[PDB]
RNA sequence: ACUCUGGUUUCUCUUCAGAUCGCAUAAAUCUUUCGCACUAAAGAUUUCCGUGGAGAGGAACAACUCUGAGU
């Protein structure tokens, strides 16, 4: 859910 | 020359057998190969400790149901029960897990101890306010010392000489000095230029930083 | 974070447009790394419970769907933009334009004000909704 | 003139760096090693003209390979747009500064070459051409127009203007009154020369890239968030990862009202987690609100949101402040002395008596007032 | 499908892949038109620059990597903060990562010492208070039972 | 007054150089500095502009004028 995108923000941050 | 007067009258052995971590991002085989390799070995490093710097616990910065008061106590015997053998301490050393264990090979006839009180923050530099509930009568180091020559040490029983606490804020904070004087029992509490006198029960409840102990 | 659900696909996006239609859809076209696109993210997590029951804030990357982003033209690193029942509805904020909010909004009740002002002109049919602000000017003092 | 001379001496001599040790590597030789480039000779107008065609055609490429073909390049390399664009087109319009400046450098270059070209072609004299040549590097900030495209290039403009100043005045004298012979363009070369030097290396790596093949609070609970999500298994990530913000804002809402924050029924390491993260945040925040508060009191500009955020962290500093100066006054004790309180108290209490103030009574039933 | 079929309008150039040094981002040629003759002229051209930058590049590169594990020492990364604790946060088990509720629901006594010393000094002042000579009292007994005389 | 290793020029590579490496002088980034930074200073870093030292290899034409050395 959002845990995949905010792994995916903060991995190109 | 290193038999100083200094150096005989405030400054112990200590026998640090320290060690190190393999790694925490390898698998069981490749920790246990540092292990066995001797990259992970303990070894003794004792050196000479003119001054234990027993740390204090940071504050928890949450209240609780007891401590009526809000300043975080701690019983000087927990505080320095690191020093020991069993107290294991971690290192954040570069590219490494310094885990280390320290031990008292020697105790010198004055021990110094000065509890580092202040620290730095990621953005500040914050002192811990956190109170050492330490007896000022009697007190041994028997049951933190080195079993190795533990009843080499005939005499243990050590009482606290004085007490230098810095009071007031970080920046902007005073020094003041608790003394306990020989000849009479008062412990004496000295200002810059003020002598006063101070009960031995409120000795103990300022924050104390730097403190000298007599073995007797 | 980040708990509006962006519409990855354009498409999607564009149902999502003409899903609902009694209430505000507002499309975050700001890319997440930007710390300004944070901001705003931050500032919709505000208002995410209190503008629900009259808007449904969506979020969406133009590097994602970049359709958004070339026939739109929407170049801010975070523009803010409204559609309502498949009309995308003007702000007058006083600065040039009026598609889009272009500016990092700090200000939660701002925000609360905009939306709820941007939905009484759409019940109210106006395609240029007078913003109860003065955007065109900083204001800071 | 002759002050601002002496200024850039100056400068360039207190900041007079000894040089470093390289390891001595010929770019020129290295390209000659290459199997990629011949070796002729030719005449320095003639190789001026190939440059100056060598460079308009690679200004026609890099403007025309990125499809911005609503734009041309004149042959005095004027680069103006062929005709009215869209906002779209317009940002594909965007010329960097990195190319202005190349744009403009390559047309004082080829300004220069055609004029060597035109000294040789018998259409001016050699004492023309150096009156040209004068004319192309001194006060030729207008014809480059340089200076939008690097502002760093005035100093060097002035420099030039300068120098043309110093050649004027000195050489101007006499018989030869004002006039545009002075042909001595010698400084205003070896400032350009120098100027073009130092520009080079910026100007080829944009080159060589264009051909190839304050918020702590936030950026903390993001990591937070994203590290305990990472951490938690996709059984649980469906929707307690809501549960865990929820917690994450507890204890952040908790440590800034000085109200425990008890979740027993959450893992140890979870807890140590979310009091590592609420630690960093309060040091964050206890650091930014004074800051702000030190810009607010020597007279920084803000806004009202920022005023009222600062005011509130502030007060709540203060709260928690105030509520551990009572607690350490509670755990001291009083701090005025028995001994000095009952001198006190006795001091006025004989000043009173001395003063015979018969003190207030409690307010009668059938007070007159 | 487009966004056309929302029946939508107007009111690589984004500002963020934009800037005023070096203009956009992105590279004039694309790179699909490559061969094996684009292979050995790009591998031409690397050798050269690398020649041509090879000049300080090793002591340009150990002064940096020096730098680099300075800087170390005092800029930890986001994820390094949390990095120590989000190693040992794995520990938890499955019941401990399902069973995390909802947010939605000898000793040292420190007063003790206050206490004592605020009794002794109110004892010592009322020692010297109870040398006052006309110190008055109204006694709350005698008013109260007294406010009700001359109520209606 | 005898003999003797010992020619310079030029091309290339590597390596070192805080010496005014250069009797010349730029660029960029960060940092501190008052702004509200072409028009500004400070500290550092980096890349160019091109050198000197030594070594190694190469092709041109001097073979002992020279000098140091073996009398």
């Amino acid at each position: 859910d959002i845990e995949s995108s905010l792994k995916q923000l903060a991995e190109r941050r | 020359k290193k038999k100083t007067i200094v150096t005989d009258v405030f400054q112990g052995s200590m026998r640090i057998f320290t060690k190190k971590l393999p790694h925490p991002d390898l698998p069981a085989e490749e920790k246990e190969q540092l292990l066995h390799n001797d990259e992970y070995q303990e070894t003794m490093v004792e050196s000479t400790f003119m001054y234990l710097t027993l740390d204090l616990p940071t504050a928890p910065l949450y209240k609780d149901e007891k401590e009526q008061l809000i300043i975080p106590q701690v019983p000087l015997f927990n505080i320095l029960a690191k020093f020991n053998g069993i107290t294991e301490k971690e290192y954040k050393t570069y590219k490494e897990n310094f885990l280390k264990r320290f031990q008292l090979t020697k105790l010198p006839p004055y021990l110094i101890f000065c509890i580092k009180r202040f620290t730095k923050n990621n953005f500040f530099v914050e002192k811990n306010p956190t109170i050492v509930n330490f007896p000022i009568t009697n007190v041994d180091l028997r049951e933190y010392l080195s079993e190795e020559v533990q009843a080499v040490h005939k005499n243990t029983t050590y009482d606290l000489i004085a007490n230098i606490v810095h009071d007031g804020k970080p920046s902007e904070g005073s020094y003041r000095i608790h003394v306990l004087h020989h000849g009479t029992g008062k412990w004496y509490e000295l200002q810059d230029l003020q002598v006063t006198d101070i009960l031995p029960q409120m000795i103990t409840l300022s924050e104390a930083y730097i403190q000298i102990w007599k073995r007797r | 974070s980040y708990m509006l659900p962006h519409l990855h696909n354009g498409w999607q996006v564009d149902q999502a447009i003409l899903s609902e239609e009694d209430r505000v859809v507002v499309i975050r076209f700001g890319h997440d790394w930007d710390p300004t696109c944070m901001k705003m993210d931050e500032v919709l997590y505000s208002i995410a419970e209190k503008v629900k029951n009259f808007a449904v804030i969506y979020l969406v990357d133009i590097t994602e769907v970049p359709d958004f982003n070339k026939m739109y033209e929407l170049y801010d690193p975070c523009t803010v933009m409204f559609f309502f029942r498949n009309k995308h509805i003007m702000i007058d904020l006083g600065t040039g334009n009026n598609n889009k909010i272009n500016w990092a909004m700090e200000d939660k009740q701002e925000m609360v004000d905009i939306i709820e002002t941007v939905y009484r002109g759409a019940r109210k049919g106006r395609g240029l909704v007078v913003s109860p602000k003065d955007y065109s000017t900083k204001y800071r003092y | 003139s002759y002050q601002k001379l002496l200024k850039y001496y100056v400068l360039n001599a207190l900041k007079h760096r000894p040089p470093k040790a390289q390891k001595k590597r010929y770019l020129f030789r290295s390209f000659k090693a290459t199997k990629f480039f011949q070796s002729t000779k030719l005449d320095w107008v003639e190789v001026g003209l190939q440059v100056c065609r060598q460079g308009y055609n690679m200004l026609n490429l890099l403007i025309h390979r990125k499809n911005l073909n609503y734009l041309h390049l004149d042959y005095n390399f004027n680069l103006k747009p062929v005709k009215t664009l869209t906002t779209k087109e317009r940002k594909k319009s965007r010329f960097g500064n990195a190319f202005h400046l190349c744009r403009e450098v390559l047309r004082l270059t080829k300004l220069v070459v055609d004029s060597h070209v035109q000294y040789r072609l018998g259409n001016v004299d050699a004492f023309q051409l150096a009156d040209g040549l004068q004319y192309i590097f001194a006060h030729v900030g207008q014809l480059t127009g340089m200076y939008r495209y690097k502002y760093k290039l005035m100093r060097q403009i002035r420099m030039c203007k300068d120098l043309k100043h110093l050649i004027y005045y000195r050489f101007n004298t006499g018989p030869v009154g004002k006039g545009p012979g002075c042909g001595f363009w010698a400084a205003g070369w070896r400032v350009w020369l120098f100027f073009m030097r130092g520009i080079t290396p910026l100007l080829e790596r944009w080159l060589g890239n264009l051909l190839a093949r304050s918020h702590f609070d936030l950026e903390l609970r993001a990591a937070v968030m994203h590290d305990i999500l990472d951490m938690m298994p996709e059984g649980i990530k469906q929707n307690k990862a809501r549960t865990i913000l929820q917690h994450l804002s507890e204890a952040w809402r908790c440590w800034k009202a000085n109200i425990p924050w008890k979740v027993p029924g959450l893992p140890t390491p979870i807890e140590n987690m979310i009091l590592r993260y609420v630690k960093a945040k309060a040091d964050w925040w206890t650091n930014t609100a004074h800051y702000n508060r030190e810009r607010i009191r020597r007279g920084a500009t803000v806004d009202k949101t920022v005023c009222k955020k600062n005011l509130g962290r502030l007060t709540r500093l203060y709260l928690k402040a105030e509520q551990e100066r009572q607690h350490n006054y509670l755990k001291d004790g009083p701090y005025i002395t028995a001994e000095e309180a009952v001198a006190v108290y006795t001091t006025t209490v004989h000043w009173l008596e001395s003063r015979r103030f018969s003190p207030i009574p409690f307010p009668p039933l059938s007070y007159k007032h | 499908v487009p966004g056309l079929g929302r029946g939508a309008t107007g009111f690589d150039l984004n500002d963020t892949n934009y800037d005023e040094f070096n203009g956009y981002a992105g590279s004039l040629f694309s790179s699909g038109p490559y061969e094996k003759d684009d292979e050995e002229a790009d591998a031409i051209y690397a050798a050269l620059d690398k020649r041509m930058d090879e000049r300080r590049k090793e002591r340009r590169e150990q002064r940096e990597k020096e730098e680099i594990e300075k800087y170390r020492m005092e800029r930890p990364k986001i994820q390094q903060q949390f990095s120590d604790l989000k190693r040992k946060l794995a520990e938890v088990t499955e019941e401990e990562w399902l069973s995390i509720p909802e947010v939605g629901d000898g000793e040292l006594d420190m007063r003790k010492i206050g206490q004592a010393r605020n009794t002794l000094m109110d004892m010592r002042l009322s020692q010297v208070s109870d040398s006052v000579s006309g110190q008055t009292v109204v006694d709350p007994k005698g008013y109260l039972t007294d406010l009700n005389s001359m109520i209606p």
